[PDB]
């Protein structure tokens, strides 16, 4: 079946910067749109920055900021971002998902559908205290 | 939250509570009259009891405060004498902990925070930082009086009372007194903020306290305590390895109870003075005649009673016993198809 | 189980007229509210026109008065919308919702039809 | 003592007239203020027979 | 001030299932909730108690005897960019079915198969969440609608959350009925030397 | 013969005001009038003196010092059909309350909101009358109840 | 303000028996009158059973006598049916009343509850 | 409850005021295989009636 | 509908321990309240222990005062008896039996066990 395996975290000091990756298999990088997002442990997913199928808009969120670079490489069909001037609110679980399977349901019709491709997640901490 | 290193008990202290403590029972304008009111306050010459939180000794015994937790009973008197502000204010409920619901107030420096939530409280709360070399001398560390801020019901912030002080030297010069009353859910806080010249005892005359606020906030409160600004000595001139300093300053907690008062309205709306109906017998007089002076003669004041110590019953001598032995020590009982049946009537079970 | 047919789009000169009908099937009445919205690209949706059954609590957008007419046919389950003198403004993409405007309660747009496009236009579509 | 007893409730749930006319029916509140007319007519009695 | 609420006509629904919509300036709450989300149009009908649905049951539900109001309203401006708005998601499969006002923000894989996959995405094991694929081309049957839900309680604290109250005068040599903030009273009000002090 | 329904327990309601309803039988009585009309269970309540409510305002007002007696039985046999019996119709809105025994049968729109919608057209604009929902599947606190007084 | 909760219904054969609770919550009390009706399908109410708060001058209808019994409970403000001898006409949908029922003026039945079913049949319900 | 003995022996009315005692009688009943002195109906034509 | 599974019973030296263990199968349980009841061939019924789900109403008898203790495990629906220092006295048949103990109410015991036996002897049972 479809995999998105997530990779790259770890704990980082605030102000570095680090990377991460989402090898994804079992469907061709073109159809999807992919991207990824970030898991705060007490509040909802939200998106952070995603890459379009061909690569026309790779729209990102304003929360990071400019603090981005997000690059698929279609050979390995994998997706690559890194943070910059790393902060411990960017603190968080960030996990990969390929859009373009989205539910049809009409009025009063049937819920059950298509449904989009997610990855596993990988935890990433921004911190100024050491490790031992 | 930190626990702090090594405090020197001294046993507790009392004062006597003078006119002190008459507030404004209602707000209600009434001019040159006298009114009686029956409301929660303060006996007059009460007890008191009288709290330091003088850290300067003379090197035999340093490290001297107090910060307890008391009940609440019905209401709460307190006064400070603080030429320091290190009180910055108090908690209010019923187990503080994390279980039912808690009261903050704290005054920052500027704008004083009320709320009310499920804090998880330090076992010895106190105001993080109080001296230089960090965020200035004065820091209000929300989060060392607590470490959890869960399911908050009410917030509220205001102009500040604390900061009224003037001047910083000669023992103390501003007692500030404030009355806490928690009726129907409302919290009502009075205060007044006077100055001050003696030492180690309130001043003798007549302070009207104010209301300043009524919360509606509902909470219970059974206990509360004081929350008190502590300098942290691990950078002061003197000290300084790891534990806290204070400096100079005392207050004064007493227990409000249920007593009818006579009060005086000038002109304008100001209590002036006041008479405790219950203080001794000439009081009384002064009640019942409701007025300050009383001519000479003999008044009917009160009524005596002589109470009854117990209470006795006496019914007679409990003879006429049913014959239940009968029913449960016959040789031989029936069969459950063909039970037997006995009729008791007429005696005692 | 409830479904929404329009009908009668398509584009037209400046100053014409035009008629949008719809037709619902699977809704057991009551205090049915079949009410027309228009959605200009770019924009969220605008009120056009309202009406209950036999209710007539009808509205129209206050910019398009007398420009609209609705009316309804109980017995075919069907709402007109009339248009006449059709600005250039006009032009959006229209639908025609189903709900229940209660008079004690409010209404909600339970459901929502496919749609048709009003093109003012000096050449057609 | 006259002045005073306009301030006592005789029983009613207040002594302000007004207080209990604008916070109940008409059907409740005729017994409060029954109750307060009784207790100043007994009131004005007293005072004129002294 | 419900008033710039509940006439307005921007709103696609505006229903309140335990108080009339029109007279919400006079009836008032101890306290008040708004939830606010976002969903499709053709889902709007299960944002409303009894009905079940995949909002209705693993979502957000609604109390049978809810005593609050729902307003939801079109906001295909806002969130549809271009090609695609996924910052949304929802629920799909969930073990059990919500009790009403109950929040589930785990992403525990859901578990169909006969062996627990334990943190392993397949056949049967799928991620608890989908994302809405929000276009500005697609039907208002799919396109955004923020939906806010104003559930009033009263509890027996003090009720804190009045609606607004209107005001007159007439001051000099009329004899009036007044209701002063509560104080209720009937007499002839004149301009007065008194000094009562500011509380 | 008044005794003949107190003592029939063929009413939900039989409440007299001024009078017991045991001495009917005894008192002749001047001008006498019934008014019938049909409610819904939760709302027998409101057809008392001094009430507060849709009907005691809008509908049907009972004075303060009525004397009389309020008779109320379920009509769930004779007024609720499965289609639905909404032919029984109630005022829900109107501008000010009612006066005791004052009728009113008019039908002019209601302006709810604050939008001048003389005519037909308009928002928050409703008809001030309202049907009631008499199906026969209603709880009893729904179903129809007539009512005389 | 007030709420009514009924339960213990069911289906039994005939010559069964059981007990039918109604809970009352929201009455300042003084003269509460609770009390059952019984709507037999395509009929309307009929009574069966009524009680005060400690008054005790019970009703039960005349078809009714022997088998039904009525019992109270002021503390938990709960009123119960005990039912008896199940003949088949008591298949029906029994309903919990609340009121006042005064010695000088009458009675006002003014609230009632969601109710519960009762089947007299031999295969139950 | 239902049973042999309840519907056939002895039945209390469901609105019952008293008490119920019990203790065992193995004392003194049931000496040897020879005290059976104590019987109990098996078979009716109808219910007893409290 | 229920069923009552005892053991661990045998024998022991004067002086010893043992440990009686009760199941419970077929309560809906609310107020279970469970006994320990004792026969010395030749007599009736002697109280030696009962406790309450959760309410620990534990009954102790007179001259078992330490020498019997009990617990429960309401997960595992058991209930576990265990002896030290047993006398002499305490031979004889032991059982466990099952009811309701509603405090306002009094105590009932609707069902008994199998039962066990306890023989203090100096050469075993």
């Amino acid at each position: 079946a479809v995999q998105l395996v997530d990779s790259g975290g770890g704990s980082v000091q605030a102000g570095g910067s680090l990377r991460l990756s989402c090898a994804a298999s079992g469907y061709t990088y073109s159809i999807c749109t992919m991207g990824w997002y970030r898991q705060a442990p007490g509040e909802g997913l939200e998106w952070v920055s995603g890459i379009n199928a061909d690569g026309s808009n790779t729209h990102y969120t304003d929360s990071v900021k400019g603090r981005f670079t997000i690059s698929r490489d279609n050979a390995k069909k994998t997706l690559y971002l890194q943070m910059n001037s790393l902060k411990p609110e960017d603190t968080a679980i960030y996990y990969c998902a390929a859009h373009g399977t989205y539910d049809k349901y009409a009025p009063c019709g049937g819920f059950a559908g298509t449904y989009t491709y997610w990855g596993q997640g990988t935890q990433v901490t921004v911190s100024s205290s050491g490790q031992a | 939250c930190v626990n702090l290193t090594t405090r020197t008990q001294l046993p507790p202290a009392y004062t006597n509570s003078f006119t002190r403590g008459v507030y404004y029972p209602d707000k209600v304008f009434r001019s040159s009259v006298l009114h009686s009111t029956q409301d929660l306050f303060l006996p007059f010459f009460s007890n008191v009891t009288w709290f330091h939180a003088i850290h300067v000794s003379g090197t035999n015994g340093t490290k001297r405060f107090d910060n307890p937790v008391l009940p609440f009973n019905d209401g709460v008197y307190f006064a400070s004498t603080e030429k320091s502000n290190i009180i910055r204010g108090w908690i209010f409920g019923t187990t503080l902990d994390s279980k039912t619901q808690s009261l903050l107030i704290v005054n920052n420096a500027t704008n004083v925070v009320i709320k009310v939530c499920e804090f998880q409280f330090c076992n010895d709360p106190f105001l993080g930082v109080y001296y230089h070399k960090n965020n200035k001398s004065w820091m209000e560390s929300e989060f060392r009086v607590y470490s959890s801020a869960n399911n908050c019901t009410f917030e509220y912030v205001s102009q500040p009372f604390l900061m009224d002080l003037e001047g910083k030297q000669g023992n103390f010069k501003n007692l500030r007194e404030f009355v806490f009353k928690n009726i129907d859910g409302y919290f009502k806080i009075y205060s007044k903020h006077t100055p001050i010249n003696l030492v180690r005892d309130l001043p003798q005359g007549f302070s009207a306290l104010e209301p300043l606020v009524d919360l509606p906030i509902g909470i219970n409160i059974t206990r509360f305590q004081t929350l008190l600004a502590l300098h942290r000595s691990y950078l002061t001139p003197g000290d300084s390895s790891s534990g806290w300093t204070a400096g100079a300053a005392a207050y004064y907690v007493g227990y409000l109870q249920p007593r009818t008062f006579l009060l005086k309205y000038n002109e304008n709306g100001t209590i002036t003075d006041a008479v405790d109906c219950a203080l001794d017998p000439l009081s009384e007089t002064k009640c019942t005649l409701k007025s300050f002076t009383v001519e000479k003669g003999i008044y009917q004041t009160s009524n005596f009673r002589v109470q009854p110590t117990e209470s006795i019953v006496r019914f007679p001598n409990i003879t006429n016993l049913c014959p239940f032995g009968e029913v449960f020590n016959a040789t031989r009982f029936a069969s459950v198809y063909a039970w037997n049946r006995k009729r008791i009537s007429n005696c005692v079970a | 189980q409830v479904q929404l047919v329009e009908s009668g789009g398509g584009s037209v000169q400046p100053g014409g007229s035009l008629r949008l009908s719809c037709v619902v099937s699977g809704y057991t009445s009551s205090s049915r509210y079949m009410g027309w919205f228009r959605q200009v690209p770019g924009k969220g949706l605008e009120w056009v026109s309202g009406i209950k059954r036999d209710g007539t609590n009808t509205y129209y957008a206050d910019s398009v008065k007398g420009r609209f007419t609705i009316s309804q046919d109980n017995a075919k389950n069907t709402v007109y919308l009339q248009m006449n003198s059709l600005k250039p403004e006009d032009t959006a993409m229209y639908y025609c919702a189903a709900g229940s405007w209660y008079n004690q309660w409010g209404y909600s747009m339970d459901y929502w039809g496919k749609g048709t496009q009003v093109t003012v236009s000096s050449s057609g579509q | 003592t006259l002045v005073k007893q306009l301030s006592s409730n005789f029983g009613a749930i207040s002594s302000v007239l007004n207080d209990i006319l604008s916070r109940l029916d008409p059907p409740e509140a005729e017994v409060q203020i029954d109750r307060l007319i009784t207790g100043r007519l007994q009131s004005l009695q007293t005072y004129v027979t002294q | 001030d419900y008033s710039v609420l509940y006439n307005s006509a921007s709103f696609s629904t505006f229903k309140c299932y335990g108080v009339s919509p029109t007279k919400l300036n006079d009836l008032c709450f101890t306290n008040v909730y708004a939830d606010s989300f976002v969903i499709r149009g053709d889902e709007v009908r299960q944002i409303a108690p009894g009905q079940t649905g995949k909002i209705a049951d693993y979502n957000y539900k609604l109390p049978d005897d809810f005593t609050g109001c729902v307003i939801a309203w079109n906001s295909n401006n806002l969130d549809s960019k271009v090609g695609g708005n996924y910052n949304y998601l929802y629920r799909l499969f969930r073990k059990s079915n919500l009790k009403p006002f109950e929040r589930d923000i785990s992403t525990e894989i859901y578990q169909a198969g006969s062996t627990p996959c334990n943190g392993v995405e397949g056949f049967n094991c799928y991620f608890p969440l989908q994302s809405y694929g929000f276009q500005p081309t697609n039907g208002v049957g799919y396109q955004p609608y923020r939906v806010v839900v104003l559930s009033f309680e009263l509890l027996h604290a003090p009720a804190t959350v009045c609606g607004p109250k209107k005001s007159t005068n007439l001051v000099k040599n009329k004899c009036v009925n007044f209701n002063f903030n509560g104080l209720t009273g009937t007499g002839v009000l004149t301009e007065s030397n008194k000094k009562f002090l500011p509380f």
